[PDB]
């Protein structure tokens, strides 16, 4: 879209309707007359537009009111409320921008942020922007977390996040204007090459792909229409559902063959019954002919009974010769119907070996997309976030995605090599205990009003725990941590001296020979200026391939590539790197997912803050102290950089509302 | 509300393929064996019908007669009346058969004969003799 309505779209808001969050901050307006609502909506949309047209500089309330016309610039407090709303919740004045009003003289409140990934960094900027004292604690020797970029010489390649998934509605659109990201579009054409090294024929590639998509719709029919979501008191996975659907197609193939060969026997037994009729009738005809012959031996002149015998046997014989001729025509009709039937059999198989292997590539690609084996995904809910997907083509970050967190880190107080061990929270405040990752006896204590935890879901899941909470987290939180899925996905970076692949193709597949190994080195990316190829390890292969050494993995990569491009065309690589995200103790995996028996609701549960008990008995209901952001806390944009960013912006708004108050809600 | 084209999924079949650890592979072997036994019965009947066609070798060509053509004359000769009375005794009321035997009488002409000579050839008695067999 475009205009003020495009600004709503670009900020993930409906242009013509007030959201639930807006209703909470502006109950007077939404409960009030429909005319005032349109005024609110225009002010909001216009203010957004002004920010979006130039996100390189702060949009002040003054500048906003400057560019509003009548009747919209009538009520100046309404405009101030709307501006403050949008600012507080990070819809405007987020990321890296030049501030018109320098940061306030004195800081108010103190916040510790655990983790310096995008969710932490984005929250930290907002809180500092609102005038709070912020310190981030990071276990690694760098910022960015799961945004990790390999840099050696002029080779640049992302071992973590590398793709912006469309700019239409994406807050990373705004960040790409604020920071120089060399966004290059990704052409989606992806030729598949079988285990032998031979390309899959264009006709076959389409047949299998269409079947994959039909198999997926089929699982959705299973889920919604047949209600096949529990089986033996166990939630059904997407993988199970796909097996069941595939088995039923194999069954249908067999049922069609059965009723086809049943038509052949029914016809063959109809022919058998006709041929027996004809054998017996031919035997009667033979006998009756002899009798006519004998009656004709009696030469004339003859009495009338002897004449009658000749004439009546003649009649009887032609009557039987008629019958045989009719049966003989029916023999021809049944015999041609047998050639019809035998020439046109149904399908011999549902899927051949080559078909089923190519299909497993499409399943591997889906396992890459959800960063987990299909047997773990909830049938009902695996695609719950599809409706919020952005428009526009996907883009690669060509200069390395680390440029984003590094830019967000500027001006913030970040303690690197600082591993949080314990988080204490009481009615009076909080105490974060951390150690130095190098010399672990060296201990640090950080005292604060509030803790924002951006620890990954894999870390929160650790048993025995890496980080202890005092008091422990309540069961409603720990059960959500348990139920939520935390998948895995690895990359192999191959740096060469020269390009030996098609420079016009961004990606190409490799079909493995087994279902078990379908995710193993199944897809190669060509995204960078330098000659770099990136190989993916998805599905069940990701976890297994972490216990195999780099030399062996790189060897398997070259083996495959020699197969596609020829043995003398593929040199030994100059530099190689292999990610191991499940082994990494500050990650313990890659992406969250909706596991079978989880739902989108667990993402909301992850986002909910914790309020400690009262210090002394009968003291009033204390204030919320422990907050949660990160990839795994945002229902509509989970498992993404933009989701992490948004969750950070969310919590900064919630924390500031709490510890600085919200003047705009009156 | 409807599953995609060429995709087959019914409540009954889903319950049949689920509900055991190996209900799937049971149901699919059951149909493999049903298929092989139906193809058994085809090879069986093809050999039977192949033998029945050996016996029909020749057709009915050596046992066929020429057709005699003659104009439907309305004059009953004594010869033809005597042929009719015997044809009635053999065939009953099958007027078509009686006509074919006599050779030069239409089916209506035969039905007239039944009426005209009922008394004189005791056609009632001749039909009772036929009915008795
Ligand atoms: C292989 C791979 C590919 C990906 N590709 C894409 C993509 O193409 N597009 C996309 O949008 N997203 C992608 N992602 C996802 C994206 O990287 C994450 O969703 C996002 O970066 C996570 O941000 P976060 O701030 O929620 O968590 P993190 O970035 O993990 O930040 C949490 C921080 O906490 C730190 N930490 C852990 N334990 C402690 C401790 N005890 N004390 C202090 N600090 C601690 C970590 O070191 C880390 O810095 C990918 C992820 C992986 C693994």
């Amino acid at each position: 879209p475009s205009g003020v309505e495009g600004a709503a779209f670009q900020s993930r808001l409906p242009h013509d309707r007030m959201t639930s969050q807006e209703a909470a901050c502006f109950p007077d307006i939404i409960s009030g007359p429909q005319q005032t609502q349109k005024v609110f909506l225009f002010i909001r949309n216009r203010t957004l537009q002004l920010w979006l047209d130039n996100p390189k500089i702060q949009l002040t309330f003054e500048a906003t009111l400057q560019q509003l016309e009548a009747p919209y610039n009538s009520d100046t407090v309404l405009v101030h409320r709307v501006h403050s709303y949008l600012e507080r919740h990070g819809l405007i004045n987020f990321g890296i921008y030049k501030r018109i009003k320098p940061l306030p003289t004195k800081k108010t409140g103190k916040v510790i942020i655990i983790g310096s990934g995008v969710s932490g960094l984005a929250a930290a900027r907002q809180l500092q922007s609102f005038g709070m004292d912020v310190t981030l604690l990071e276990a690694r020797d760098r910022v960015g977390g799961r945004v990790a970029t390999f840099r050696k010489g002029n080779y640049v390649a992302d071992l973590g996040a590398m793709v912006v998934t469309g700019l239409g509605g994406n807050p990373m659109a705004v960040v790409s204007k604020q920071v120089n990201m060399e966004l290059a579009k990704i052409k989606q054409k992806c030729p598949l090459y079988e285990a032998n090294g031979q390309a899959v024929p264009k006709e076959k590639d389409e047949m299998v792909e269409q079947e994959f998509n039909r198999l997926l719709e089929a699982t959705s029919y299973l889920s919604h229409q047949l209600d096949f979501n529990v089986l033996n008191n166990k939630p059904v996975s997407l993988g199970q559902a796909l097996e069941v659907v595939i088995q039923l197609q194999e069954k249908h193939v067999k049922d069609e063959q059965i009723e086809h060969w049943k038509k052949i026997v029914k016809t063959q037994e109809e022919l058998k019954e006709l041929l027996n009729k004809m054998v017996n009738l031919k035997e009667k005809i033979k006998e009756l002919h002899q009798q006519y012959k004998e009656a004709s031996e009696v030469k004339p002149p003859r009495d009338i009974t002897a004449e009658f015998l000749v004439k009546s046997k003649h009649r009887d014989l032609t009557a039987l010769c008629k019958e045989y001729d009719e049966l003989a025509e029916t023999q021809g009709k049944l015999e041609e119907k047998l050639q019809e039937l035998e020439a046109n059999p149904p399908s011999d198989v549902y899927l051949s070996s080559r078909d089923r292997q190519i299909l497993d590539w499409h399943f591997a690609n889906l396992e890459f997309a959800n960063a987990t084996p299909l047997s773990t995904l909830s049938l009902k809910h695996w695609d719950q976030d599809d409706d919020f997907e952005f428009t526009g083509s996907h883009l690669t970050v060509r200069n390395g995605y680390s440029c984003v967190p590094v830019a967000l880190a500027e001006g913030l107080d970040i303690k690197l090599n600082t591993a949080v061990r314990q988080v204490r929270y009481t009615a009076s405040g909080c105490e974060v205990i951390a150690v130095n990752t190098r010399s672990t006896s060296q201990t640090f204590i950080y005292k604060c009003d509030a803790v924002l935890c951006t620890l990954p879901l894999g870390v929160l899941k650790q048993q025995p725990p890496a980080v202890q909470f005092v008091p422990p987290l309540p069961e409603w939180k720990t059960s959500a941590v348990q139920r939520m899925g935390f998948g895995n996905l690895n990359k192999v970076v191959l740096c060469f001296d020269r390009v030996f692949w098609d420079p016009s193709v961004n990606l190409f597949g490799h079909v493995g020979s087994t279902t078990a190994s379908r995710g193993e080195l199944f897809l190669f990316w060509n995204l960078y200026k330098a000659p770099i190829l990136l190989a993916l390890v998805a599905g069940e292969a990701a976890g297994i391939m972490e216990n195999i050494s780099d030399d062996v993995i790189v060897g398997r990569c070259l083996a495959i590539l020699k197969g596609i491009f020829g043995s003398s065309a593929v040199p030994q690589p100059k530099e190689t790197v292999v990610s191991r995200w499940r082994a990494d103790p500050w990650a313990r995996g890659s992406h969250s997912y909706v596991a079978a028996g989880s739902s989108g609701n667990d993402y909301d549960l992850m986002a909910q803050p914790i309020t400690p008990g009262p210090s002394i008995p009968g003291a009033p209901q204390p204030i919320p102290r422990l907050f949660f952001a990160g990839e795994h806390t945002i229902r509509n944009y989970p498992a993404t950089v933009h989701g992490a960013l948004l969750s950070g912006l969310r919590e900064a708004g919630r924390i500031a509302d709490q510890f600085l108050g919200a003047m705009y809600t009156l | 509300r409807k599953p995609p084209k060429g995709m087959f999924l019914s409540q009954e079949d889903v319950e049949a393929v689920s509900a055991n650890a190996t209900a799937a592979t049971t149901v699919l072997r059951q149909l493999d064996m049903e298929l092989v036994s139906v193809k058994r019965q085809i090879q069986n009947i093809k050999q039977t019908n192949s033998a029945l066609k050996e016996k029909l070798d020749g057709g009915i060509e050596p046992y066929r007669l020429p057709e005699v053509i003659q104009k439907c004359n309305a004059r009953w000769t004594t010869e033809e009346q005597l042929l009719a009375v015997q044809a009635i005794r053999k065939y009953g009321r099958d007027f078509q058969a009686i006509s074919d035997v006599i050779g030069n009488k239409s089916v209506v002409q035969v039905k007239n004969f039944f009426v005209n000579y009922r008394r004189r050839f005791n056609i009632d008695e001749v039909l009772q003799e036929w009915e008795a067999e």
